[PDB]
RNA sequence: CCGGUCCUAAGGCGGGGCCUAAUAGGCACCCGCCGAAAGGGAAACGGGUUAAUAUUCCCGUGCCGCGGGGGUAGGUUCUGCGGCAACGCAGGCCCCGUCCCCGACGCCUCGGGAUAGGGCGGGCGGGACUGCCGUCCCGCUUAACCGUCGAAGGCCGGGGAGUGCCGUAAUGGCGAGAACCGGCCGAAGGCGGGAAUAGCCGGGGGUUUCCCCGGUCCGCCCGACUCCUGGGGCCCGUGAAAAGG
RNA sequence: CGCAGGUCGCAGUGGCAAGGGGGACCUGACUGUUUAACAAAAACAUAGGUCCCCGCGAGCCCGUAAGGGUGUGUACGGGGGC
C-alpha cells in the first residue's frame, strides 16, 4: 500500500506554501517559517556554507 | 452550439427527452441564441417526448387479488411482516380504553376495574371479544356489553 | 405582507398607500395597500369594496386593478 | 531507536499527559475561606477518584472540595477555627479532636490539601503537639506523619468508596477510564520486546530481570528498583 | 373559549382609555377566530370548527364586529359544501 | 483609476438593457472610489456598483447609472463605442 | 458551504416551491430558553422558541423577572421576612 | 389566628411580591382583603390568597373593613409608615433546590 | 442578508524576562495576538434571464445591524396597568456597574405529532396502441416573510383521598397533597395574507419571445433515513470554550 | 393472520437472493492488535492476580540550563516488573 495507493493521498494536503520573502514554495504553514530563507523564525536570511 | 443542451433547459426536461425534427437539419447550424431555439420550439420542429411512468395496471390488478387473500402463502414469505411489539401496543390501547370508558360511565366499579385492568396487562385476554365475553359471562357489570 | 380584518384599522394604512391594488372575486374583494414597508391586504364584501375604492379615490390614493 | 518507554514518558508527549481541560478546576482549599458556606453542587469530574462538591461561601467565594460521604446539596458547612467537628466542616488540624476521621489534609497551611483525597480514603487524627504546632495523623497508607496545626482538613471520609471493588470487566471499560486519566493504555511487557527496546527483551526464552541498584541510571532503572526484597517473603518481612 | 384572552384584553384596554390598543386587540380577536376556524375547515374538522363559529357569532354581537359576521358567513358556506359532498358519496 | 471600458457582447447588452457601464479599474479601487470616479469624471449619478476581479487579475466594475442617465449615451459620447 | 451542510448543526428541510421543484433549505435550530438559576428548569413566559440571538424577550411582571422562578422568589422572600 | 385584621403581611407572589400591606378584611378561609396603601407601599386594595402572603410579627389595631386612611393613621401611630415603605430583599444564593421541591 | 471576515478549542507565534560561549537555540512566568470555508456565530426567499454567472443580474415580496425624522403609549419630585396566582399588556429617554441565564453539548431505547415523498377512487385536459379488450401514461404547484392556533411537558387556583384511588409502550403516582374542576406558559407544523397576477397543462394568434383563452379540482390512504416533542436506562466513560445575546 | 374447496408441473424460498452437518485431540479464555509489499499465528494486548519504588520538598522520567512531564493529581494514587 506504501507505493501507488498511498500516492493518491497526496492530492489534498500541503506542508509548504509560497514564501512572501523569497517567493519559493518553502513556507511551512504549521511551523510558521520558511524552510528556504527562514522567514518567520529568523530575520536574517538563512544560508549555509555547506550548500552551494 | 449544441441545440439539445439549449432546448432541454427551455422545455424544462432532460436532454434525453428532447427531440429535434430531422427536417430542421439545415437550421441547426444557424442557431446562435436561446431565442433561436424558442423560434424552433414554437414551430414544432423541436419538442419533448412525454416521460415514461411505470404502468400500474398489473399492480392494481394484483393488489385486489392480494386483498382477497391470494399470493400470501408460506411460499411467498421470506422475512418478518407482522410486528409483535406493535401488536401489543394496540392490544393494550383497545382493552384499556374500553375498560376505562366503562368505569368512567359507571358500569364497572373501580375495584372490579382494577382486576380486569391488571388481567389485561397480564395477557389473560386474547382480544376484545374475549374481554367482552368474560365481562358478560361473570356478570362484572349490571347490563351486558355488546 | 400583512392581513387586516377590520376596515377601520385597514383604512389607516390604506389612506397612506402609494398604490391600492384590487383583486376581485365573487364573494369578496382583496384590497392591498402598498406602503413603503409592507403590503397590507384586507378581504371585504363586494358591496363594501366599491365603497372603499370610492373614498380612497377621493383621498387621491392610486387605485389599480390587478 | 533505543530509548525505552519510561524514558520517552518524561518528554511530556500528548499520549502521556493529563487531559485536565476535561475538569472544572483543582480540588484545593482557597487560602482565605472562613465562616459559613452552602453545598450548591455535587459533581462527577473526569479522571478524578471521588465526587466533587462546590461550596458557595457566605461572603461569595466558591471553591471545589471532595465531597465527604453523606454530604448533600443544600447543606450548610462551617469553615474556620470556630467550626464544630461535624462531617463536611473545614477546620484546622489543631482544633480537631483526636480519633476523628478527616480527609484532604494540608501538610503545610495554604497548599490546598495533599493527603486522603481518593474515594473511600480518610486520615485519622492521632495526637496533638501544640507546643511545636503539629498534629500527628495516620495517612491512608498507614504512615504516621506530623502536619501543621494551622493547616486545614475536612471532617469525614471521602465519598465514592468501593469503586475499585467492582472489576473492570472488559478491556474496553479500562480503555474509557484511561482517556480521562493520563495513563498510556495498554502496556507491553518488557520481555515481549527486542533487546534494543528493553533490558528484558531478547533471548529465545525471554526472561525478566533481577533487581537493579538504587544508583542505576535512567534506561537501566526498570524492573525492580533497589527493592528491599521480593515475593511473599518480602510481605512477611514487612510484618 | 379559545379567544377569551382577547376578549379580556379589549375590556381592559377600553377601561383604561386605550382606544388604539382596543382596536388592535379587536383585530387580534377577529384573527384568532377566523384563522383557527379557517384551519379547521381546511382539515375538515367541522365539529371543532362549528363550535368556534358559534362562539364567533356571540363575540360579534358582544363587541359589534361586522367583519366576523362577514367572514363567518364565508366559512359556513364552505362547511355546507363539504357536508353536502360527504352526503353524496356516502 | 479607470483603465478602459469593456465593449464586449455581454457589456453592450447590459448597457442597453440595465443601464450599466462596464469598466476596468485598478485592482485596489473600492466600490466607494469607483462610484466617486464615475460621477466626477462623467457628471452622472450612480445607483450601485458591482465589482469582480477577473481570472486574468484585473478588476471589473458594473456601474449602474441612476434612472435619469443613459448608459449607452455615455458610451457613445466618449467615442469608445 | 457544503461540508457545513453535511454536519447536523442545521436542519435539513425539504420544501416544494411554487415553480414545482423540491429543494432543501438549511435553517438554524432554536436557541435554548432561559432557565432558573436554582433548579435549572425553563421559566414560564419566556420559553417560546427563538432561533436567532439579539431578540428581546419580555420577562414576567415580577421582581427578579426571568432570573428565578416564582417558587424560588416566594420562598426567599419568606426567609428574608423572618431573618 | 395569625392572619387576622390589623396584621402586616408581605406579599410573596405576583407583581406586588416583596411589598408590604395590612389585612383589613377577611373573605373566607382561603382569602383575605389586604391593603398596604398604594401611595404608601405600592399595593392596591384587593383580595389576596392567604398562601400568597407572609405574615410578619408586627400587628396593629383596626376594626374589620377598615378604610385605607384608617390604616395610615394606625401605622403612623405605631410609627410604621417607614416600615411599610421598605421592600423585602431576598437572598437567592442561599436557596437550593431542596427548599422548593 | 451564500461563505471568509468575528469567537474560542486542542495548540502556536511575538515582545519582555530568565537561560545560553552565542544565536536563527529553550519556555515555567507576564503581556498581546494567531488558531475552524464541517464547532459557536446577525439578516433572503420564489420566479425569470445568458453561449457561458444566478439565493450575486432583473421582477416581486422581505429581513438584519447601525443612525435619523414624525406620530403614539409613557415621562416630566415620585411610582406603568390588570389578575389570588401561574402570568398578560405599547411598558418612556440617556450613561455606568454587578449578577444570572442563553450560547452549552454523550450513548442506547420507546411512545406521540408532523412534513417530504408515495398510492387509491372520481373529474377535467392532453398523449400511447390498433388482432382482440380498453386500458395505460402525464398536469392539477404554492418560497421566504406577517398573524393566529398549539402536542408533550411544566406551572397556578379550588379539592382534601386510603375499603383506596388515578394510570403507561414501559417503568408508575398520591396528606412531602391524588381523583376531579377551572386557568397560565408552551413545538415541529397547519391555515389565512404573500398568491395567481407566478409557474405548469392544454388550445390559439404574432414574431426573436410578445399577446389571448380555458383548467389549475373533489374524497381518501400510507408515511419517512427529514423535522419536533416527551418518557425510560447506562457510565471506575459525564459527553468543550469564547464571542455574542 | 387463519380456514375450506379446486387445480398444474420434473421442479412452487421455481429466476434473484440464500447456513453442509457431527465427533475428538492440541492451543490461545473471550472481543481486540500485528510484520503497508511473501508470515494473521499458538505472537502482542486484554480483564483478573501478584510483587517492588513512593506521604508529595515523594518515587520514576525529560532538559545544557532556565526549568518541565506524571500533576487541575495524593496510596480506592503515580510509576516500574512478572
Ligand atoms: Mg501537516
Ligand atoms: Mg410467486
Ligand atoms: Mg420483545
Ligand atoms: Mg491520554
Ligand atoms: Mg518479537
Ligand atoms: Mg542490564
Ligand atoms: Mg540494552
Ligand atoms: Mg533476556
Ligand atoms: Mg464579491
Ligand atoms: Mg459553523
Ligand atoms: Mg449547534
Ligand atoms: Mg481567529
Ligand atoms: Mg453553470
Ligand atoms: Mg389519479
Ligand atoms: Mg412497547
Ligand atoms: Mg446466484
Ligand atoms: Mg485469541
Ligand atoms: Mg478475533
Ligand atoms: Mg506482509
Ligand atoms: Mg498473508
Ligand atoms: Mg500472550
Ligand atoms: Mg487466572
Ligand atoms: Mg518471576
Ligand atoms: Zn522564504
Amino acid at each position: 500500500m506504501k507505493g501507488t495507493p498511498s500516492m493518491g493521498k497526496h492530492n489534498k494536503g500541503k506542508t509548504h506554501i509560497r514564501c512572501p520573502r523569497c517567493g519559493r514554495h518553502s513556507y511551512n504553514v504549521t511551523k510558521k517559517y520558511c524552510a528556504s530563507c527562514g522567514w518567520g523564525r529568523s530575520k536574517r536570511w538563512r544560508r549555509y556554507n555547506w550548500a552551494k | 452550439v449544441d441545440v439539445k443542451r439549449l432546448a432541454a433547459e427551455i422545455l424544462g426536461v432532460g436532454v434525453s427527452r428532447v427531440k429535434i425534427s430531422p427536417e430542421a437539419v439545415g437550421r441547426l447550424e444557424e442557431v446562435v441564441t436561446k431565442d433561436d431555439v424558442r423560434a424552433l420550439i414554437d414551430e414544432g420542429l423541436i419538442w419533448a417526448e412525454p416521460e415514461k411512468g411505470n404502468s400500474r395496471g398489473r399492480w392494481r390488478e394484483l393488489h385486489e387479488k392480494k386483498k382477497k387473500g391470494r399470493r400470501r402463502g408460506q411460499g411467498s414469505r421470506k422475512g418478518r411482516r407482522l410486528d409483535e411489539e406493535e401488536a401489543w401496543v394496540n392490544k393494550m390501547r383497545v382493552m384499556r380504553r374500553f375498560l376505562n370508558t366503562l368505569k368512567r360511565q359507571g358500569k364497572l366499579d373501580p375495584a372490579t376495574w382494577r382486576q380486569l385492568y391488571r388481567m389485561v396487562k397480564g395477557n389473560y385476554f386474547r382480544d376484545l371479544r374475549h374481554l367482552k365475553t368474560y365481562i358478560n359471562e361473570h356478570k362484572l357489570t349490571k347490563e351486558p356489553v355488546k | 405582507p400583512k392581513e387586516i380584518f377590520l376596515v377601520e384599522l385597514w383604512k389607516k394604512y390604506g389612506e397612506k398607500a402609494q398604490v391600492v391594488r384590487v383583486k376581485r372575486y365573487e364573494d369578496f374583494v382583496k384590497l392591498k395597500a402598498r406602503l413603503s414597508g409592507y403590503l397590507y391586504t384586507i378581504r371585504v364584501p363586494p358591496d363594501k369594496a366599491e365603497q372603499l375604492i370610492s373614498e380612497l379615490k377621493a383621498k387621491n390614493v392610486k387605485v389599480e386593478e390587478v | 531507536g533505543k530509548r525505552i518507554l519510561v524514558q520517552r514518558r518524561g518528554r511530556g508527549g500528548s499520549q502521556f499527559r493529563s487531559p485536565s481541560w476535561k475538569r472544572d478546576g483543582p480540588v484545593r482549599y482557597p487560602p482565605n475561606i472562613s465562616g459559613r458556606g452552602i453545598v450548591v453542587e455535587i459533581l462527577h469530574e473526569p479522571g478524578l477518584n471521588a465526587p466533587v462538591a462546590k461550596i458557595r461561601m457566605e461572603n461569595g467565594v466558591e471553591f471545589f472540595n471532595y465531597a465527604a460521604e453523606g454530604l448533600y446539596v443544600g447543606q450548610v458547612i462551617q469553615v474556620g477555627p470556630d467550626a464544630p467537628p461535624a462531617v463536611g466542616n473545614v477546620l484546622p488540624l489543631g482544633k480537631i479532636p483526636e480519633g476523628t476521621m478527616v480527609f484532604n489534609v494540608e501538610k503545610r497551611f495554604g497548599d490546598g490539601g495533599k493527603f486522603a483525597r481518593s474515594g473511600g480514603t480518610y486520615a485519622l487524627v492521632i495526637g496533638q503537639r501544640p507546643e511545636e504546632n503539629k498534629t500527628i495523623v495516620r495517612l491512608p497508607s498507614g504512615r504516621v506523619i506530623e502536619v501543621d496545626a494551622r493547616g486545614r482538613a475536612t471532617i469525614g471520609i471521602v465519598a465514592g468508596g468501593g469503586r475499585v471493588e467492582k472489576p473492570f470487566v472488559k478491556a474496553g471499560k479500562k480503555y474509557h477510564r484511561a482517556r480521562a486519566k493520563s495513563w498510556k493504555y495498554p502496556t507491553v511487557r518488557g520481555k515481549a520486546m527486542s533487546p534494543y527496546a528493553h533490558p528484558h527483551g531478547g533471548g529465545s526464552h525471554q526472561k525478566g530481570g533481577t533487581p537493579v541498584p538504587k544508583t542505576a541510571p535512567p534506561g537501566q532503572k526498570v524492573g525492580f528498583i533497589g527493592s528491599r526484597c521480593t515475593g511473599r517473603g518480602c510481605v512477611r518481612a514487612r510484618a | 373559549p379559545l379567544c377569551s384572552k382577547w376578549e379580556s384584553l379589549i375590556t381592559w384596554a377600553e377601561k383604561g382609555g386605550n382606544s388604539y390598543k382596543a382596536l388592535e386587540f379587536r383585530e387580534k380577536l377577529v384573527e384568532c377566530i377566523v384563522y383557527t376556524a379557517t384551519e379547521k375547515v381546511k382539515k375538515k374538522k367541522l365539529d371543532e370548527a362549528e363550535e368556534l363559529l358559534k362562539y364567533g357569532k356571540e363575540v360579534a354581537k358582544k363587541f359589534n364586529i361586522e367583519e366576523l359576521n362577514f367572514h363567518i358567513a364565508l366559512l359556513e358556506k364552505e362547511i355546507s359544501k363539504i357536508r353536502q359532498r360527504r352526503a353524496q358519496a356516502q | 483609476m479607470i483603465k478602459r471600458f469593456v465593449i464586449t457582447e455581454k457589456a453592450l447588452r447590459l448597457a442597453e438593457r440595465e443601464n450599466k457601464i462596464t469598466i476596468i479599474v485598478e485592482r485596489t479601487a473600492t466600490k466607494k472610489q469607483i462610484a466617486d470616479e464615475v460621477q466626477r469624471l462623467y457628471n452622472v449619478k450612480v445607483e450601485k456598483v458591482n465589482t469582480l476581479i477577473t481570472p486574468r487579475g484585473e478588476k471589473k466594475a458594473y456601474v449602474k447609472l441612476a434612472e435619469g442617465y443613459s448608459a449607452m449615451d455615455l458610451l457613445t459620447k466618449l467615442g469608445v463605442l | 458551504p457544503r461540508p457545513a451542510y453535511r454536519s447536523r448543526s442545521l436542519r435539513r428541510v425539504k420544501v416544494k416551491t411554487p415553480g414545482g421543484r423540491t429543494v432543501v433549505h438549511y435553517e438554524k435550530r432554536a436557541k435554548g430558553v432561559p432557565k432558573c438559576a436554582v433548579t435549572g428548569q425553563p421559566l414560564g413566559g419566556m420559553n417560546s422558541k427563538v432561533y436567532r440571538f439579539g431578540i428581546s424577550t419580555r420577562a414576567p411582571s415580577r421582581p427578579y423577572g426571568g432570573v428565578v422562578s416564582h417558587k424560588v422568589l416566594a420562598r426567599a422572600i419568606r426567609y428574608a421576612v423572618r431573618r | 389566628k395569625v392572619i387576622d385584621v390589623g396584621r402586616v403581611v408581605v406579599k410573596v407572589l405576583g407583581r406586588e411580591a416583596g411589598r408590604k400591606a395590612v389585612v383589613v378584611d377577611i373573605v373566607d378561609e382561603n382569602y383575605v382583603v389586604i391593603t398596604g396603601p398604594k401611595s404608601l407601599s405600592g399595593v392596591r386594595r384587593r383580595r389576596v390568597n392567604i398562601n400568597h402572603i407572609e405574615p410578619t410579627d408586627k400587628k396593629i389595631e383596626i376594626k374589620k373593613g377598615a378604610s385605607d386612611e384608617e390604616v395610615l393613621k394606625a401605622l403612623e401611630a405605631a410609627g410604621l409608615v417607614e416600615y411599610m415603605k421598605e421592600r423585602v430583599k431576598p437572598k437567592l444564593f442561599e436557596i437550593t433546590p431542596a427548599d422548593v421541591k
